């Protein structure tokens, strides 16, 4: 449905699966279905069922063998929800936990572009003790390549 | 309280008390709305038919049933008696008519069931009627309203509501009964009467009137209840 | 409240007849249920018929009944007070054809049960025997009409009712069958009655652990489906459905 | 007030409808509504919601014996 | 159907749960798996007895 | 009405008034007398003082 | 009871706080169960076999609703013949028509 | 009730409307009553009432008063809180109360 | 030296009279009965009144009497002791009539108080010639 | 939980002790064996059957108890 052009009820038929309750082989084939979920939500543009959905999705999992293209989709969709709500710390966050996944952190450009991210959206945060902690951390990282630009 | 004397219907407590038809009067409280108003030209019988469920038929077991020509009766209370106590107010009207060649006063009758009510009410085998009668007639050239208790007392009423909100039903009436009230507004109160206690939507099919004028006591049908029920809305 | 509970004549202080209450629970006893329905020219009444044993008769194992020609039954409760109750029903149904020169009316047959219950359920000679009766029959007035006596004295008419442990699971189903399109048909209304009971037990049924009776305005004498019959339904109803 | 609903939810209409519910009873319609929502995904109360649960509040009051009345 | 209560909190925001329902009877006769049942589900909750 | 209009002026408790003047929106309006207007007028009043326009 | 201090709860204000109730005859739900099953007994048969065609044996005749009758099943077959894990197939059978109840 | 150990017993009957005048103005000395209020009239009002009853009606007045931010008493205030303190929950049921003859 | 001295009316209770719909009339009586004569007493005073302590609320289950009396604890600047009628009826003898005592002490001891006994029907009925 | 003496005053663990037992709990056991029978009780030959298992049977052959996986309650 969706590659035919419409996705407004494309969205609909997918948002109907309890993968949750399922039962699936493991927790992937669930995932993948909840990361569609939310995918299809975010492109028809309906984030209260983003967030709802997120709730759904513990993130623990994610710290396994196979689960880096699952983690890298679901924190990109989590960005994407959090820079259309305005916030910038949780969207710091999600791209400091894309920098610290192992794929990411294995090519020039590609943990680049992340550690810039997370400087970006360190800078743009409003001012708070958690904001001033994390430009701390993203300072001492250590790994800016002293790039002369977001180093400065 | 007294709570040895309350299991027998030949004892009395040491209070002059007979609890057991105090209990069966409960029962009776504890029962469908009907409520019965004495129109200036005629009476009218009213209680709700409301089931238990959509399957129920609500056209084959009726609440407010003939016993003459002129006489009518509803009940409050449970369904089996009142079926054994319409039967017994038919044949005794029979006998009546039978040896005097004319209908049974609506006094008479009333006298006669409350007389077969104390006859269930006078022994320990024998379970007192859990009912309360409430008799409409056209004997003479006025209307008759009266009650009928399973204790055997018998009363005249002008209006009176029984069963499961009788006080706010007899309040009700007591603050829109006027003696010179025609059948047709009697009707009217008499609907509102048991909306004031009647829960759910009281569709015309749910609810059984009876009226009572010089033509003859008649139960009203369905047609003619769901005209007043939209005439009253 | 227990104290008034071991006789029947006795008003609860909130006015209850536990001995009644409790011969329903009889009637909750047998483990089989029973459903009936009327479509527009027909009624239906369908039970569970458990033969848990080779050695048992099935022939003889039953709980339908012919009151009369025209008339039919489906007991549930204890298996001999419904017997003696379908008895007493034939008794009274020969006498009022006896007297009155024509068939007893299906309601008037309930009328007498419930009336004849209610004696018991006053005075106190016997235990009110707890079983229900759902009666059946087409009336050349009014149609095919259902009932039921349950054992306090209430016969109450019914489009479609069920008796039983899952009376209340039937009642459920068949509210919901008919607020859609009452008017049912011949095979519609066995098709509703033996899905009523399929769903609520949670079990599809073979040709032998069931049991119908029937009866039709054009065929006005209650039968018995053979097992031919109820297979024939169960297979083309299942596969059409 | 506190609970959020949708636009074409009147409780106008189910406050007329006539009953003997209380105070409880409209606590526990309200509660048994927004479960079923939850329930049910559909990230909005409706007029559906309310009409089930009154209904389920309501009709609770049954299962009784019927030759009493 | 009591998992949902834990992993998020839609009951609040546009709804409110009165704190939602604090699990169900657990309806048993003498005794099937009323314990081990409810043992299972907590495990797969992760949560605790 | 009446009950509404005097709730309103006195104890400050708009969420009483604007009961009470539903009850005579709603009889003036079964009667469909034209004092059903001044009644919507005053709910209208009531929930705009409420500080929920 | 002859307690009654030991009313209700109610002092929720606690998120993950969610309770189990268990009875027969706020929480306002309920999941009903019936102590037979219509066939799980195979299953609950076969988890219980710590140590399948005589499971269905078994279950033709079985009545139960717990890992006891295994229990005895494996117990009475292994302490009381073979001695005077499989090698019980009909065994377990016996057993289970002895079950008394 | 031996004599010896309770040697006298005195009785308490309720105010025979001289003693309920006498409590009235007992229990209203306090009071800022307006001129032409007859205490009189209020005992009368009260038949059978006790001397709790006489100090309730004194205070339910009071109280009507209070209500519209007032000090000031008058014959329809004691007249309304006889009314509502003397409220008597007769029997409900006529058929209860029309057993006895 | 002498050390400065207890069971309830510590979880002052979260409900308020804006979270209790309608019920004016009742509200108006329980707080005249409750709550002005511990804020107000010069008005009970001027007219020369002792104000109407002990009130009862009686009325089918469920139409918010309990949550009244939270609402008067709530809004409450003394004291709330709450109890149930049912929990006066313990096994052993001369109990019942114990704790009674005791609660109306700690009432008396912890100054302007409100006690509150959400079902008195239990022991509180018509006294009956007793005998068992 | 061990029984150690402790200094009076100081309330010091000083050297440890094995093991207490009281004159009742010596008492506490058979010296002379009781000896009639077991055909000597009549009647429950179920019940005496059970028990024997239950009690001697993991006593002395423990070991197939759990060979086959039988909790010896
Ligand atoms: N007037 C009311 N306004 C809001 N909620 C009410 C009201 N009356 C009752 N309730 C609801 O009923 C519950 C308390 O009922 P309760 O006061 O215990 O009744 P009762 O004490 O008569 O049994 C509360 O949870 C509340 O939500
Ligand atoms: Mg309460």
């Amino acid at each position: 449905k969706e590659q035919n052009g419409d996705v407004k009820e494309a969205a609909s038929i997918l948002q109907e699966l309890q993968v949750e309750t399922y039962g699936s082989m493991e927790k992937k084939e669930r995932v993948e279905f909840i990361l569609e979920q939310m995918r299809l939500c975010l492109a028809v543009k309906d984030y209260i069922r983003t967030q709802i959905i997120s709730k759904k999705i513990n993130t623990k999992f994610f710290q396994e063998e196979n689960t880096e293209k699952l983690k890298l989709k679901y924190y990109n969709l989590m960005i994407q929800l959090d820079q259309h709500e305005g916030s910038y710390l949780s969207i710091c966050k999600h791209y400091r936990a894309i920098y610290d996944t192992p794929c990411i952190q294995a090519e020039s450009e590609k943990w680049q572009q992340a550690l810039k991210s997370v400087v970006l959206y360190v800078i743009l945060a409003p001012f708070d003790n958690e904001q001033s902690d994390l430009v701390h951390r993203i300072s001492g990282d250590k790994k800016l390549e002293e790039i002369p630009k977001y180093k400065d | 309280a007294e709570r040895g004397y309350s299991f027998s219907l030949t004892t009395f407590s040491p209070s002059g008390k007979l609890v057991q038809i105090e209990y069966a009067l409960a029962a009776v409280a504890g029962g469908a709305p009907s409520v019965g108003i004495k129109a200036a030209n005629g009476v009218v019988l009213a209680t709700e038919k409301k089931q238990k469920s959509i399957l129920y038929d609500e056209r084959s077991v009726h609440k407010v049933e003939p016993i003459t020509k002129h006489i009518g009766l509803v009940y409050s209370g449970m369904g089996p008696d009142y079926r054994v106590l319409v039967h017994r107010a038919r044949k005794l009207a029979q006998q009546y008519y039978l040896v005097y060649q004319e209908p049974i006063p609506t006094a008479q009758l009333v006298q006669r069931v409350a007389s077969v009510m104390q006859e269930y009410t006078q022994s320990g085998g024998v379970r007192p009627f859990g009912v309360s009668l409430l008799i409409c007639g056209w004997n003479e050239g006025r209307p008759y309203l009266f009650q009928s208790d399973p204790s055997g007392a018998y009363f005249a009423w002008k209006a009176t509501a029984m069963g499961k909100n009788y006080v706010n039903g007899k309040t009700f009436l007591e603050k829109r009964y006027n003696e010179d009230l025609e059948l047709e507004d009697a009707i009217h109160t008499a609907i509102l009467t048991l909306k004031e206690s009647f829960e759910g939507q009281m569709t015309e099919d749910n609810i059984e009137v009876g009226i009572c004028n010089e033509a003859g006591f008649r139960r009203l049908t369905p047609t003619e209840v769901k005209d007043y029920l939209a005439a009253i809305a | 409240s227990a104290g008034f509970d071991r006789h029947i004549t006795i008003f609860s202080p909130e006015g209850r007849l536990y001995q009644v209450e409790y011969a329903f629970k009889a009637i909750n006893q047998g483990g089989l249920t029973s459903v009936a329905v009327r479509g527009k020219d027909c009624a239906v009444i369908v039970t569970q018929k458990k033969v848990p044993d080779k050695l048992l008769d099935s022939s003889t194992v039953t709980h339908l009944f012919k009151i009369t020609e025209n008339i039919g039954c489906v007991m549930t409760g204890m298996t001999a007070d419904s017997r003696s109750q379908v008895q007493r029903a034939r008794y009274e149904a020969a006498n009022w054809k006896y007297k009155y020169g024509y068939e007893i009316p299906v309601d008037m047959l309930c009328k007498r049960i419930a009336d004849i219950s209610q004696v018991y359920t006053q005075n106190a000679e016997m235990r009110p025997l707890g079983c229900c009766m759902i009666l059946i029959g087409i009336d050349e007035e009014q149609g095919p009409q259902v009932y039921k006596c349950d054992p306090a004295g209430y016969y109450c008419g019914f489009k479609a009712t069920a008796a039983g442990v899952k009376q209340t699971e039937s009642t459920s189903f068949l509210e919901k069958k008919v607020k859609k399109k009452f008017d049912w048909t011949f095979e519609q209304t066995v098709e509703t009655a033996i899905t009523c009971l399929s769903t609520v037990l949670s079990i599809d049924f073979k040709p032998s652990e069931i049991e119908v009776g029937v009866v039709t305005v054009e065929n006005p004498k209650f039968r018995i489906l053979t097992e031919a019959e109820i297979d024939a339904h169960l297979v083309a109803l299942a596969e059409r459905d | 007030s506190k609970m959020n609903l949708s636009e074409e939810v009147d409780l106008e209409d189910y406050v007329a409808r006539p009953d003997k519910i209380s105070g409880a009873d409209i606590n526990s319609i309200c509660q048994e509504s927004g479960m079923l929502a939850v329930r049910e995904n559909r990230y909005i109360v409706l007029a559906k919601d309310f009409e089930k649960a009154y209904k389920t509040v309501i009709k609770k009051d049954e299962q009784e014996h019927e030759f009493y009345k | 159907e009591v998992i949902e209560l834990p992993l998020t909190n839609p009951e609040l925001f546009q709804r409110v749960g009165i704190i939602p329902p604090k699990g169900c009877l657990l309806y048993g006769p003498p005794g099937t798996g009323k314990t081990l049942l409810a043992r299972a589900v907590a495990s797969q909750l992760d949560c605790n007895f | 009405m009446q009950s509404g209009i005097i709730h309103a002026a006195e104890e400050k408790d708009w969420k009483t008034a604007y009961s009470y003047f539903y009850e005579a929106f709603e009889g003036y309006d079964s009667i469909d007398s034209p004092k059903a207007i001044t009644s919507l007028k005053y709910m209208l009043l009531c929930k705009i003082m409420l500080n929920t326009p | 009871l002859m307690e009654l201090l030991n009313q209700m709860d109610g002092f929720d204000t606690l998120h993950r706080v969610k309770m189990i109730m268990a009875t027969n005859r706020r929480l306002d739900r309920k999941i009903h169960i019936d102590l037979p099953n219509e066939q799980a007994r195979l299953d609950i048969l076969k988890i219980h076999a710590g140590p399948e065609i005589d499971y269905e044996a078994i279950v033709k005749l079985s009545d139960g609703f717990n890992g006891a009758d295994l229990r005895n099943v494996c117990t009475e077959a292994g302490m009381f013949a073979i001695r005077a894990v499989q090698e019980d197939f009909m065994k377990a059978v016996r057993k289970v028509a002895d079950s008394k109840k | 009730l031996r004599p010896g150990r309770i040697d006298r017993k005195i009785e308490f009957p309720p105010p025979n409307e001289e003693a309920r005048l006498d409590i009235l103005k007992i229990h209203s000395r306090k009071m800022n009553l307006t001129r032409g209020i007859n205490l009189r009239k209020i005992a009368e009002l009260m038949p059978g009432a006790s001397g709790a009853e006489v100090k309730g009606v004194c205070t339910e007045a009071g109280m009507y008063a209070l209500r519209e931010r007032r000090v000031h008493v008058t014959q329809e205030d004691f007249e309304m809180a006889v009314a509502k303190v003397m409220q008597k929950d007769s029997e409900k049921n006529m058929s209860i109360k029309k057993l006895w003859k | 030296d002498v050390l400065p001295p207890m069971l309830t009316s510590d979880q002052k209770p979260d409900v308020m009279y804006a979270d209790i719909g309608g019920m004016d009339i009742q509200k108006q009586e329980v707080r005249e009965a409750v709550e002005l004569p511990l804020t107000h007493f010069e008005l009970y005073k001027q007219i020369g009144i002792d104000p109407p302590r002990g009130v009862l609320m009686y009325g089918p289950p469920g139409c918010g009497k309990t949550m009244l009396a939270k609402a008067v604890a709530h809004h409450t600047t003394a004291a709330f002791i709450r109890v149930v009628g049912s929990e006066f009826v313990q096994k052993y003898l001369g109990e019942g009539p114990r704790m009674v005592r005791d609660v109306f002490r700690l009432a008396k001891e912890n100054a302007p108080a409100i006690i509150f006994i959400d079902e008195i029907d239990a022991i509180a009925t018509k006294r009956f010639d007793a005998q068992t | 939980g061990d029984l150690v003496g402790v200094n009076k005053d100081s309330y010091l663990i000083l050297e440890t002790l094995p093991t207490e037992y009281d004159s009742r709990v010596k008492a506490m056991e058979v010296d002379e064996r009781p000896t009639e029978q077991y055909s000597d009780i009549g009647g429950l030959d179920k019940q005496i059957q059970e028990l024997v298992e239950a009690i001697v049977l993991p006593m002395n052959h423990k070991e197939k108890f759990e060979n086959l996986g039988i909790q010896p309650p």
